[PDB]
């Protein structure tokens, strides 16, 4: 299911803002 | 309603024209927790020692603000902050500088990261995540009117107050500006394909990231997501989206609209503003006035127990706060 990938992937915690 | 919003305009102008400046000072408060941290800099949970109320204090190392270039940005942060006042908005009560660091004092929100209570109950019920929706847009909608784009939407950065309503933190890529801009800011998963195409954009990009909240609060998961950015940018750019079979037909249909990659079509960049949204199906129940006002029973109160309770953030690791003896970069933030 979608939800098994996602709570398998590595950004399931606090994502951090970008300014590349 | 652009009667109201007029004189919030003036209210605005007024203290964006001539901001308030060192309103505090760091003995006068007692460090007690930190709350959250962020790409640099910590808040800590603080007790005002003459009132004795408690706030929620920013700290930035002016050293990591100028090695990560984010000079502009931080004193976009702060002055924005201390100029809006809305309900749906976090308040900023004081602001002062040392030698070392940068510091924002506001209002502290007990309720916790909606972050949080979204990963542990898994997703919010569509009665529940339309109550926070509501409070965005309503919010957006005060932002834009005086040409400001937010930028940095994610549950990360909403806060609930004791009422169970939404208060919007984090103003660090806030911007005023009239026409397009073109810096690369936000987090992955909410970036709107035209900033990852750099293709310079303008306030459509926080309609784009209600449309990525709304959602995450529904699904449980965001539209697009991998384990590295690039890759979550592909599946953006690509614009296809997959809706969950529980999702209801309005909801989908709102969604298609607000996750628009053509800009000429995304609903609050049309003709009609944000009333396309406010006017969708999936809102009809939504009472905006008593929203606004507050009337409405939420669906969800967090628990509190006294003033200082922290029982609704997670534990971080504590770290002095270092003040040097000499003044740095003292040029560069004159006007904080
Ligand atoms: N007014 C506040 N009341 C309570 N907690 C807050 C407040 N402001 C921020 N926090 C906590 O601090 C975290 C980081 O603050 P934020 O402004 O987002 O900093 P950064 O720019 O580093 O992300 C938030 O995600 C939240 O958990
Ligand atoms: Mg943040
Ligand atoms: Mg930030």
């Amino acid at each position: 299911t979608t939800y098994a990938d996602f709570i398998a992937s590595g950004r399931t915690g606090r994502r951090a803002s970008i300014h590349d | 309603v652009k009667e109201f919003l007029a004189k919030a305009k003036e209210d605005f102008l007024k203290k964006w024209e001539t901001p308030s400046q060192n309103t505090a000072q760091l003995d006068q408060f007692d460090r007690i927790k930190t709350l959250g941290t962020g790409s640099f800099g910590r808040v800590m949970l603080v007790k005002h020692k003459e009132s004795g109320n408690h706030y929620a204090m920013k700290i930035l190392d002016k050293q990591k603000v100028v090695k990560l270039k984010q000079i502009e940005h931080t004193l976009n942060e702060k002055r924005i902050l201390q100029a809006v006042n809305f309900p749906f908005l976090v308040k900023l009560e004081f602001s002062f500088k040392d030698n070392s660091n940068l510091y924002m004092v506001m209002e502290y929100v007990a309720g916790g990261e909606m972050f949080s209570h979204l990963r542990r109950i898994g997703r919010f019920s569509e009665p529940h995540a339309r109550f926070y929706a509501a409070q965005i847009v309503l919010t957006f909608e005060y932002l834009h009117s005086l040409d400001l784009i937010y930028r940095d939407l994610k549950p990360e950065n909403l806060l609930i107050d004791q009422q169970g309503y939404i208060q919007v933190t984090d103003f660090g890529f806030a911007k005023r500006v009239k026409g397009r801009t073109w810096t690369l800011c936000g987090t992955p998963e909410y970036l709107a394909p035209e900033i990852i195409l750099s293709k310079g954009y303008n306030k459509a990009v926080d309609w784009w990231a209600l449309g990525v909240l709304i959602y995450e609060m529904a699904a449980g998961y965001p539209p697009f997501f991998a384990d590295q950015p690039i890759q979550i940018y592909e599946k953006i750019v690509s614009g296809k989206v997959r809706f969950p079979s529980h999702f209801s037909s309005d909801l989908k249909d709102l969604l298609r609209n607000l996750l628009q990659v053509d800009l000429t079509k995304r609903f609050g960049n049309l003709k009609n503003g944000v009333n396309d949204i406010k006017n969708h199906k999936w809102f009809a129940t939504t009472d905006w006035i008593a929203i606004y006002q507050r009337k409405v029973e939420a669906p969800f109160i967090p628990k509190f127990k006294g003033p200082g309770d922290t029982s609704n953030f997670d534990d971080y690791e504590e770290e002095e706060i270092r003040v040097s003896i000499n003044e740095k970069c003292g040029k560069e933030f004159t006007e904080f």
